[PDB]
């Protein structure tokens, strides 16, 4: 899989989300870290004409079933999902993998990532710092680029 | 308001997806703020007449309720429809 | 508005009587104060700010329709509901 | 049929609607006018402790049934029709019938005061001028009093 890690402070991330999508946005899951941000995020895509459904812990699981039929069918383009109810996700060959969020565990970031391929992933300087070393070590497993922002942390 | 659209150019889009979020039982213009700043990491550009300017904003609605709170939520459109429909029928 | 309320004092109950006749397709400022005319031969009592004055009625709503329109309408109460029900139901 | 007509001013008929509600509300049916009209009065009435329903031309024929059948059981005090949809109600043994809006037709007010008793009627003389004459015959044919007020028409 293809990895690329960004640098982007947290109020940075929306812009840097669209610019991406703009690019391509088919089959895009995006991993968040709250319920709200993952709603709020799949409206505001939505308005911007990229159809995106959502999942999180607050949905009945005929809706997150519902939800995730969308994107298999491609009625949804992007799928927002939170970092905890993404882990009984069952769906692979994704396009695109997006950690909106960076994980706070290693083993999920591995596991997001198995689900697609490309993983762009945004690292938040002020919040992702504990993670930067383990997320070396992924990189360097899976013969990838290390960005310098990685290792000064 | 020319001015609060002429540099916040997302602001209605803005504000509809907070109200998505909380359509369940609507939201008060504090929680509006306070859930602004933390989405966005500024603080909501109007501080009087927001009931005013919410209600210019396609789509958004404003209710007395008889707490005699006055609560904000969002009608369903074609583009937002869908999640709409989930969070209203989500989890109480 | 308390001065408002004073020389009006069944004002809440006359907007509400309006809005909820009107309950199929809501109702414009305008056409409330048209209406409260007819109704009671005085003229409406507010000239401007009159959408946070309806809001402070309980049970009003106010919506930004997409046709760019400001619409008035009611949620149901324990005494209205029944007409609001057969309002809402009735011929189109 | 115990007939009592009061001359009132269009905008000075609910007070004194209200009024006699007040004394007395129970299987009250109100003749109006217009189909707003009956819906703004019922909610008015509702909303003064008297629970209050209407017929009218824009309802649905079930929606009728239903009002009625409010009426008859009891749940709701007052029924407000209009002059139109009241020459299709079978309904009788009413308490009080109240012509807030009075009848075009003397035929209207004739078949009205058989539908109950006390029959109350407001007469607007910036209005109802034309049926004075015809209303004085039938108050007089029934040995009720004549209010002055009639003749001077």
């Amino acid at each position: 899989v293809k990895q690329t890690i960004y640098e982007v402070n947290k109020y940075a991330k929306r812009s840097k989300l669209i610019e991406i999508l703009s690019e391509q946005a088919d089959g895009t899951i995006v991993f968040v870290e709250t319920k709200r941000g993952a709603d709020f995020l799949a409206s505001f895509l939505s308005e911007k004409e990229f159809p995106t459904t959502s999942i999180h812990g607050d949905r009945l699981q005929s809706q997150r079933e519902q939800a995730l039929r969308d994107f298999k069918n491609g009625s949804m383009k992007v799928l927002i999902a939170t970092s905890v109810a993404s882990r009984g996700l069952d769906i692979k060959n994704i396009k695109h993998v997006i950690n909106y969020d960076m994980p706070s565990k290693i083993d999920d970031y591995v596991h997001r990532i198995g689900r697609t391929g490309r993983a762009t992933s945004f690292f938040d300087p002020e919040k992702d710092r504990a993670i930067a070393a383990d997320l070396v070590k992924i990189l360097e497993g899976s013969g990838q680029t290390v960005p310098d922002f990685l290792r000064t942390c | 308001y020319i001015s609060v659209r002429e540099e916040y150019p997302d602001i209605d889009s803005e504000v509809r997806a907070i109200l998505l979020s909380h359509a369940q039982n609507g939201i008060t213009i504090s929680s509006i703020k306070s859930e602004y700043r933390k989405l966005t990491g500024n603080p909501f550009p109007l501080h009087d007449n927001v009931t005013d300017f919410l209600l210019t904003i396609p789509n958004v609605t404003a209710e007395c309720s008889e707490s005699g709170k006055r609560i904000f939520n969002l009608k369903a459109s074609l583009k937002n429809g869908h999640l709409l429909d989930m969070v209203l029928n989500q989890k109480e």
